[PDB]
């Protein structure tokens, strides 16, 4: 059998190369030191200083679009014009019954 | 809608003279900018055949892409609208030749019409 | 053979197809598919071998059985009316008569088994010409006549014809073979919409003409005819195996690839008739033709095979001789499907 | 601020709103209306479409034919 | 909703215009100010919804997910820059391509007014994560993995588009306004139901349900970390996102029809908690607990109650965020050891204490700690699935159980303990990592502030 | 874990699939490229259709 | 043809089950017997007898199916006094897929057999009942 | 398909050979020359799908 | 320095310009979405005097 065991032309498998070998203060972005510095100050400036502060800031303060003290003021006024007539609050049909024309049945 | 056998068809018109009487698709068509963008493809891939620097190799030649592109999409968008345009005509004419096929349906609000209600539990 | 002669058949092919598209008397259709497979034999033929040879009379026992079958479909529908004229036959004895001989002319199953191996014996250039361009004439009388077939016959042999297609490309390792099966799936496809619309029947042609153009001249350009040969393209023209998957993915029918348009349109027209299950059972079948796509796929273009060290050599040289609308017909094959609404042109 | 230098007023939403349903529930009946008009014709061939071709009679030779009954 | 969408597409040319070593900051860059751009559309209505165009519109169960998916990227990116260092410049930027091509088909799928561009665009979405599986993973098995994940998704949708299309022969059109205003109960019918299947099966697969969810733990071990961020966090609630679409047309019909899908959800959920108690590796065990969390959610959405409604669409949200944070731990422990086995590497708080406090937090979101918007979820889910019927609140609270149990399992075995010693390679963690993890997480509990704007329409 | 999700849930649906297909695809396309079965074949699907349809 | 069609059809469902089972059992041999000729013309064996009695079994098995189906489903139908289930079918479909499994001996495909048949014979009734077209005529 | 060459050109290329009652030699009549141009004036124009019935 | 970092920054650009392309198309698009610009019910309201439509 003078086969080699060597079932083809292979390169062998690298190891593994440490960033922090050639390059302490490395930040894990890349193996050029000022590409690595930049790609750190861009990510935690547009990351942490732009979206995250400004954004969450322009969240907070968005105009009342869904309309929640709109409704409450509503209801308040609502509320004290049937107290003070004495009417029930709310009444149990959503629409009126005078409008509707139901089928007689005549069973 | 089966339009070959429609009475008055000139056999190999591309676009029949009453044609004519439709809005030209204007050049800024979404559809011709589209036309536009294969032709730039069909030349980015032709220079990536050829092993050519796939944005910069030849100029005349992606124009010529570009311009082959946007000038047949052009027919092809008129011929489009107008076999559009004839259908919507002949369904038109058909359903008023026909009234008693499409009879008028009486206008009835939903305070009248009762729909069963389904509550979910 | 001399360019000459080659020239003068490629347009005695284009003639007869010619022929029979305008011509309004069946005897002079019959006379264009005479002209057709004349003019055909020796563009199978061009290239000399046994198996080419093999190929060319497989084909031309296969068509003549054909071209009779059709006469015979002329006469008795001449017998039973006077007439001459390319329209509804009148008989239906007839009808069926000329249904088997253009589905033995177009290869749908159960005439299917043709296809594959005419396709593996003859090279590549011909196979291209034979699934591109021999089935534009029975396509077209199909669509003529189109009010007289019978539904069931017809469907019962598009559903044949979709899934023999899509079980036979799962067993293959030669490309030609792949595209034969293909071939016979998609003309199950395009024959399932003739009773309802002639229209889809050509835009799905059209669309797969463009996949099929496109395919057999990126496997022209990297010269590979089995899975292996093709598995070393990456290793010279990675440009060309990307391009490829691709093709490959719009054949399979995925959006928003090019080839997504047809069988969508298809079944949206099956379904204004009231026709729900076998549109249904026929995208469940081209999951397969899908399956072995993506093998292909896989095989080529996604992972990278072992190549030899003569590969090299080759690193040092270019093609001399470029097919111009290559790049149209990847771009018409892989991005038109935004412009669907055009197929009202009645292409 | 922000609603008036980012937003708009509900007005211009509600009647954009309108508008894009009165277009969507015309293309709605258009299409059904549409599909009405192509069974009626496919059924009857009284229409436009689904026209079939039948034989031209300007290829009729009138002329005496050698025998007096045709 | 161009001005999100034009952005995503210029990406593209940049990219591919970019030198050899600016790719991944200008990628990042400009993809967070896409993600600032979008985060603008979560001013939403009380009324119908932001209806930009004929095509586009905007819901406030949209904007949430599209702003989930904004945010994605520039994560994936940076999770994406270490293991593609010795990789050619082309192939970087075709990676960095399918990942923009991805993002643009889930922005146009969560807007898509019509229901036919949704179900072209959500099928779309498979090619580029097909493509980065069976491209960009590592071990043999992702081809097949890649298989798994596309058949089984096509097995679910080709039905759902012949349904689709045959609801546009009969109402007349497709478009969801359209759809919801002129909706009409279905019939107990045979027809009516294999419509409702063909419409539910499709996004059920995808959740996944819990005996269809095979195809979920191949696709997400074998994938590399951007492709594992994207299937769990956003391409997962695709089917939640059309089941919250869809069930408007299939009523009353869900009554009855709900009650197979109920059942394999609730059990389901139990047993894959339970199968997350022994799992040999770490990715496996984040889409056990992946499917469990869609398995509460696919109860919600069939509930169909405004409760169960607004927990999916809080659990959706919050699950996306917790998941990916789990994945990129995994991710940061595998790049040091190379084994994702889960009992190798051992004691990693003695040797990476900040990591530690990052996998305690990530594990204290998974296992619904209040006042989590995780937990907001839960026990929205929970409380209406208990009027439903008050026996699930067994089911319900075995899974809570056994989440804590697997959860805290997971953290023990890796962070606690003795370090292994013959593992010397273990390098202090980079400043890219504690970033990438700092920005899942801070959304999260600043989200718990303001819960309104993911918990959905009904609100 | 391993009973009904790396078992039967495989058995059901994927591997159940991908064994029909297999011995389908192997039934369909094994003919030994003899033109006589072929054209006999052609014989009875030609006589078959015929008689069916009228 | 569609004379056995017809045949099998016209008795009503829940009676008279000896002719449903005569119909159905016709019915399966024309089957095993189309089956037969196209494994005659496409594998030619070793002979003629070999070739007749590969048809024999192959007819004999689809006749069993059709005549196991057939009696289970009426059987089920008259038993049950209720009409128009598909309940019924797929329980004559699961009788002519275990009927199948003992004929190839095998507990798998029995089983496997029996499932996807009696699911078959549900799909058929429903379809007989809502009306569902396999071949639609051209409508539109 | 059918591309109507002959007529947009005007060619009868093999119209003269298709019904009985087109113009034959020495004015030869068509056994059924009579029945065809009955049955082809009735059916001029109004389509195939009225002609049949 | 300037005509040397431009062809080494140029790419920057393209997608802050994509961003005002499509808020231009977004408003084109609602130019063509006023056929009931101040004729819906709850907001027909009369012009001001100087005023050409209610919104834009
Ligand atoms: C949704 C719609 C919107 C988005 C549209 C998307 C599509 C758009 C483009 C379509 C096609 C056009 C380009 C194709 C030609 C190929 C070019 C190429 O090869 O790249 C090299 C080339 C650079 O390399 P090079 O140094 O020149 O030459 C080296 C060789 O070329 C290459 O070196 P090599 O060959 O030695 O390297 C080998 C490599 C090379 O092989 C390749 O990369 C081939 C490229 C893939 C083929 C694409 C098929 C056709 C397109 C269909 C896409 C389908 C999309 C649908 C969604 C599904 C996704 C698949 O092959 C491999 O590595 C194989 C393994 C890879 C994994 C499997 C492959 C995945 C394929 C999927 C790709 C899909 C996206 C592609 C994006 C464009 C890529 C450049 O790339 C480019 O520069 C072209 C990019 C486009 C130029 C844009 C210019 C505009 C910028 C300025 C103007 C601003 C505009 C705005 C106006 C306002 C401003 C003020
Ligand atoms: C309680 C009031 C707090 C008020 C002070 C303000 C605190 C603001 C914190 C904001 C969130 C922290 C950011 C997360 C990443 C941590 C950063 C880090 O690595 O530390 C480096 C830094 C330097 O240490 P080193 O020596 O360099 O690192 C060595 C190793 O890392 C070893 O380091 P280690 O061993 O020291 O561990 C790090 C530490 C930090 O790491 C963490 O685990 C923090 C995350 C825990 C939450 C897990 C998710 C569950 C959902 C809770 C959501 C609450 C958020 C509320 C809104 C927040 C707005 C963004 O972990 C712990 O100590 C475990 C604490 C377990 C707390 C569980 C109780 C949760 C519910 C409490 C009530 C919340 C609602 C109250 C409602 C009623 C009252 C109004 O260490 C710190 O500064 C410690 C952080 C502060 C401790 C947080 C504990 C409570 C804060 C809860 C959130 C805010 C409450 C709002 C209510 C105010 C009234
Ligand atoms: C997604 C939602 C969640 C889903 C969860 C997962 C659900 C799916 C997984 C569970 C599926 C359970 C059933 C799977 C199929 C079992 C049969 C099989 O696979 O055959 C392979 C296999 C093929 O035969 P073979 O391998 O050549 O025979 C060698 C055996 O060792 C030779 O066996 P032997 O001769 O020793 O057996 C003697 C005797 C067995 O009797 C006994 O010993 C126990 C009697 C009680 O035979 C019989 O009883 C046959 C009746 O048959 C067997 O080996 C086992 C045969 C016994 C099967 C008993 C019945 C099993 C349960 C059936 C009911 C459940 C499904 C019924 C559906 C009907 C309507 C749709
Ligand atoms: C996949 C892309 C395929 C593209 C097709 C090739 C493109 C190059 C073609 C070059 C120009 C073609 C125009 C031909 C000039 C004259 C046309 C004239 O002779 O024909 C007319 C009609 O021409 C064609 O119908 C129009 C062809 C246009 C095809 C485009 C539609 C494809 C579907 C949309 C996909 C997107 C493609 C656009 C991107 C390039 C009249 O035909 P008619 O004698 O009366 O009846 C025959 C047809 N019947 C039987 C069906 C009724
Ligand atoms: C405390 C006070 C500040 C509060 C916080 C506010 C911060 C807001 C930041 C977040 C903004 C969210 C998106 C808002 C814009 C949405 C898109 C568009 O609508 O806005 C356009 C305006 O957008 C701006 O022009 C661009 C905003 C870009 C913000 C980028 C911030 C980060 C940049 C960081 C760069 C740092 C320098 C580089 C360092 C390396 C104008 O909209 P328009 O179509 O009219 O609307 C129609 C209705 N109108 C007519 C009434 C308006
Ligand atoms: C290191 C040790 C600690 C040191 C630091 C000590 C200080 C701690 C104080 C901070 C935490 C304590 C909690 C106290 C909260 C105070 C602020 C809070 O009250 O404001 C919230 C306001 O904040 C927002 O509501 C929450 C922020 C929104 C988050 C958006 C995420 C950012 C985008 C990132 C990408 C998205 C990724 C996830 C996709 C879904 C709620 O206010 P609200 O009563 O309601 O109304 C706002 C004011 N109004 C009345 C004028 C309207
Ligand atoms: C595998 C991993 C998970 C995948 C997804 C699983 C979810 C799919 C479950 C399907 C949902 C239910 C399907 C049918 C529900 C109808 C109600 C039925 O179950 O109850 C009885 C139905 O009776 C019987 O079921 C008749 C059919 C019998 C045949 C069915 C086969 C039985 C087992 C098949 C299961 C296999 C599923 C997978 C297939 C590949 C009531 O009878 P009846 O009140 O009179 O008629 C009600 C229906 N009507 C009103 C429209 C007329
Ligand atoms: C009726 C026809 C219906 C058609 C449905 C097609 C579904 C798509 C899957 C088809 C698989 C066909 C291929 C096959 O099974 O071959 C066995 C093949 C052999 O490996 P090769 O790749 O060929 O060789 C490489 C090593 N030498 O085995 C495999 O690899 C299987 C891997 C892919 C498995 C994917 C399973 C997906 C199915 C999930 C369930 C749903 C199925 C679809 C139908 C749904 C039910 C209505
Ligand atoms: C993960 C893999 C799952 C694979 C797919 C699972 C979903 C299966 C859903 C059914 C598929 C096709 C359904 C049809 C699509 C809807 C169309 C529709 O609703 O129209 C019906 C048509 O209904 C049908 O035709 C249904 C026939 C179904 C045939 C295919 C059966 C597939 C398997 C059946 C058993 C399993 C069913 C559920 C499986 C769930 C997935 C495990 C009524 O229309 P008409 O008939 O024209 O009007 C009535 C008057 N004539």
């Amino acid at each position: 059998p003078p086969e080699p065991t060597i079932r083809l032309q292979e390169d062998p498998d690298p190891e593994d190369e440490n960033l922090y070998e050639k390059n302490p203060d490395s930040h894990g972005y890349d193996k050029d030191p000022i590409v690595d510095l930049w790609n750190m100050r861009v990510v935690f400036f547009f990351g942490f200083s732009i979206v995250l502060v400004l954004g969450s800031t322009f969240v907070a303060y968005l105009p009342d679009y869904r309309m929640q003290e709109w409704a409450r003021r509503e209801a308040e006024r609502l509320v004290k014009y049937r107290e003070a007539n004495g009417l029930p609050l709310m009444e149990s049909n959503c629409f009126d019954p005078n409008k509707i024309q139901l089928p007689e049945d005549e069973d | 809608t089966m339009m070959s056998g429609r009475p008055g068809r000139v056999p190999l018109q591309f676009l029949p003279n009453e044609a004519r009487s439709l809005p030209p698709p204007k050049l800024t068509d979404p559809r011709l900018v589209y036309m536009g963008f294969l032709g730039y493809c069909s030349g980015l891939i032709d220079n990536a055949i050829r092993r050519r620097p796939v944005v910069s190799a030849g100029l005349h030649r992606q124009l010529l892409y570009v311009t082959s592109f946007v000038f047949f999409g052009y027919y092809l968008l008129k011929r489009q609208d107008y076999m559009y345009a004839l259908r919507d005509h002949d369904m038109f004419a058909y359903v008023k030749s026909h009234p008693e096929d499409f009879p008028e349906k009486d206008k009835k609000t939903y305070g009248e019409i009762l729909e069963e209600f389904h509550p979910v539990r | 053979m001399n360019p000459i002669i080659y020239t003068t058949l490629i347009m005695t092919v284009m003639s007869g197809t010619m022929l029979v598209m305008i011509s309004s008397h069946w005897l002079l259709i019959w006379i264009g598919f005479e002209m057709n497979l004349l003019a055909m034999i020796p563009v199978l033929m061009k290239n000399f071998n046994p198996r080419a040879t093999e190929a060319a009379t497989k084909y031309f026992l296969t068509q003549a059985t054909a071209s009779m079958m059709l006469m015979m479909a002329i006469i008795i529908n001449l017998l039973y009316s006077g007439q001459w004229t390319i329209t509804k036959m009148f008989n239906p004895v007839a009808m069926t008569m000329m249904t088997m001989a253009l589905a033995m002319k177009l290869g749908l199953s159960p005439f299917h088994f043709w296809v594959p191996e005419v396709t593996q014996g003859i090279s590549l250039q011909a196979g291209l010409l034979l699934l591109t361009w021999q089935k534009l004439a029975p396509l077209s009388v199909l669509c003529q006549i189109s009010q007289s077939i019978n539904p069931n016959l017809m469907l019962t042999m598009a559903m044949l014809s979709i899934l023999i297609g899509g079980w036979g490309g799962l067993n293959q390792t030669q490309l030609r073979k792949i595209m034969a099966y293909s071939s016979i799936a998609h003309m199950g496809w395009m024959t399932a919409v003739l009773p309802y619309n002639t229209t889809m029947t050509i835009l799905n042609l059209l669309i797969y003409i463009t996949m099929t153009l496109a395919m057999f001249m990126l496997l022209i350009h990297s010269s590979a005819t089995t899975t292996l040969s093709l598995s070393h393209t990456w290793n010279k023209m990675p440009v060309i195996t990307s391009l490829m998957m691709v093709t490959l993915l719009s054949m399979g029918g995925l959006p928003p690839l090019s080839g997504f348009m047809p069988k969508w349109m298809i079944i949206q027209e099956m379904t204004k008739n009231e026709s729900i299950i076998m549109p249904t059972l026929m995208a469940m079948t081209a999951l397969l033709n899908l399956y072995f796509y993506m093998r292909l796929a896989y095989s080529s273009s996604l992972t990278m095979f072992p190549s030899t060290n003569n590969m090299k050599m080759k690193w040092q040289f270019e093609h001399t001789k470029q097919m111009k609308l290559l790049p149209t017909m990847i771009v018409l094959s892989t991005l038109v499907l935004p412009m669907t609404p055009a197929l009202s042109s009645l292409n | 601020w922000i609603a008036r230098t980012f937003y708009d007023g509900p007005e211009k939403n509600y009647e954009k709103t309108m508008a894009i349903l009165q277009i969507e529930a015309e293309k709605a009946e258009l299409r059904l209306k549409e599909l009405e008009v192509r069974r009626l014709m496919r059924a009857r061939g009284d229409g436009p479409w689904y026209q079939y071709p039948t034989i031209d009679k300007a290829l009729i030779d009138h002329s005496p034919k050698t025998t007096p009954d045709n | 909703m161009l001005k999100i969408i034009i952005p995503t597409t210029m990406l593209l040319p940049m990219t591919w215009m970019s030198k050899h070593n600016m790719i991944w900051i200008n990628a990042t860059v400009h993809s967070l100010l896409i993600s600032l751009i979008s985060l603008s559309l979560l001013n939403q209505l009380g009324e119908n919804s932001l209806n930009f165009s004929l095509t586009f519109f905007s819901d406030s169960l949209s904007a949430p997910l599209l702003v989930l998916t904004t945010w994605l990227l520039p994560l994936m990116l940076m999770a994406s820059q270490s293991h593609l260092s010795k990789e050619t410049t082309t192939r970087k930027k075709l990676y960095i391509t399918m990942l923009i091509l991805l993002q643009l088909f889930l922005i146009m799928t969560f807007t898509a007014t019509e229901l036919i561009l949704f179900y072209i665009l959500f099928e779309a979405t498979l090619v580029p994560t097909l493509i980065i599986i069976t491209r960009w993973g590592n071990q043999t098995e992702r081809l097949n993995a890649g298989l798994y994940f596309l058949f089984y998704t096509l097995a679910g949708s080709l039905p759902l588009l012949v349904a689709l299309v045959y609801i546009q022969n009969t109402t007349g059109s497709l478009n969801f306004l359209i759809i919801h205003y002129w909706s009409h109960p279905l019939s107990n019918s045979w027809s009516n139901i294999f419509m409702w299947l063909a419409c539910i099966m499709a996004f059920m697969v995808k959740m996944p349900l819990y005996g269809l969810h095979l195809w979920l733990p191949k696709a997400h071990v074998e994938a590399p970390i951007a492709g594992s961020m994207v299937l769990a966090a956003v391409l997962l609630k695709l089917g939640g996102y059309g089941m919250m679409r869809i069930t408007t047309i299939l009523n009353p019909l869900t009554n009855y029809m709900a009650y197979p899908f109920l059942m394999l959800s609730m059990w389901g959920m139990i047993m894959t908690s339970s199968i997350c108690l022994r799992q040999t590796d770490l990715k496996s065990l984040i889409a056990y607990s992946s499917v469990s969390h869609m398995a509460l959610v696919i109860v919600a959405i069939m509930i169909q109650t405004p409760w169960s409604f607004m927990g999916a669409t809080a659990l959706m949200i919050a699950h996306g965020l917790t998941s990916s944070m789990l994945f990129c731990l995994a991710n940061t422990n595998y790049e040091r050891v190379h084994s994702r086995t889960m009992i190798l590497a051992r004691g990693l708080q003695t040797l990476l204490p900040l990591m530690a406090t990052w996998w305690l937090v990530a594990s204290l979101t998974n296992l619904a700690l209040p006042p989590s918007i995780n937990l907001i979820g839960e026990l929205f889910i929970i409380t209406a699935s208990f009027s439903w019927s008050n026996i699930t609140i067994i089911l319900m609270g075995m899974n809570m159980m056994i989440t804590a149990l697997y959860s805290l399992y997971m953290l023990i075995t890796t962070q606690r303990g003795k370090y292994t010693h013959h593992i010397n390679n273990i390098k202090p963690s980079f400043t890219r990592e504690n970033a990438l993890m700092a920005l899942h997480i801070l959304p999260l509990l600043l989200l718990t502030l303001n819960p309104k704007m993911i918990l959905g329409p009904l609100y | 874990s391993s009973l009904l999700d790396l078992i039967w849930l495989e058995t059901i649906l994927p591997k159940t699939t991908s064994f029909i297909q297999m011995k389908m695809s192997i039934m369909v396309s094994n003919q030994k490229g003899l033109i006589k079965l072929y054209f006999l074949s052609f014989l009875i699907t030609i006589m078959i259709s015929m008689t069916l349809f009228n | 043809a569609k004379t056995l069609l017809h045949k099998y059809s016209d008795i009503p469902e829940g009676t008279e089950c000896h002719r449903k089972a005569y119909a159905s059992t016709s019915i399966g041999g024309a089957t095993g017997l189309i089956v037969s000729a196209y494994s005659i013309a496409l594998k030619p064996p070793a002979s003629f007898l070999e070739g007749v009695a590969r048809t024999g079994r192959y007819t004999f098995t689809s006749a069993a199916i059709g005549a196991i189906f057939g009696l289970t489903s009426c059987i089920s139908a008259q038993v049950r006094e209720k009409p128009d289930d598909p309940l019924n079918y797929f329980i004559g479909g699961c009788a002519g897929g275990l009927t199948l499994g003992a004929r190839t001996r095998s507990y798998g495909i029995g089983a496997a057999a029996c499932a996807y048949m009696g699911l078959t014979a549900a799909l058929v009734k429903m379809g007989q009942l809502e009306g569902w077209q396999v071949f639609a005529e051209p409508k539109v | 398909p059918f591309f109507d060459v002959q007529k947009r050109l005007g060619l009868d290329l093999d119209r003269w050979m298709t019904i009985q009652s087109a113009e034959q030699p020495h004015k030869i009549p068509g056994r059924c020359h009579a029945f065809e141009k009955e049955w082809i004036e009735c059916a001029h124009g109004i389509g195939g799908i009225r002609a049949e019935k | 320095n300037v005509l040397q970092i431009v062809r080494d920054h140029w790419v920057h650009i393209l997608v802050p310009v994509g961003f005002v392309f499509g808020c231009y198309l977004d408003r084109r698009s609602d130019e063509k979405l006023t056929a009931f610009r101040n004729k819906s019910l709850l907001f027909k309201r009369e012009l001001r005097p100087n005023e050409e439509v209610t919104w834009k």
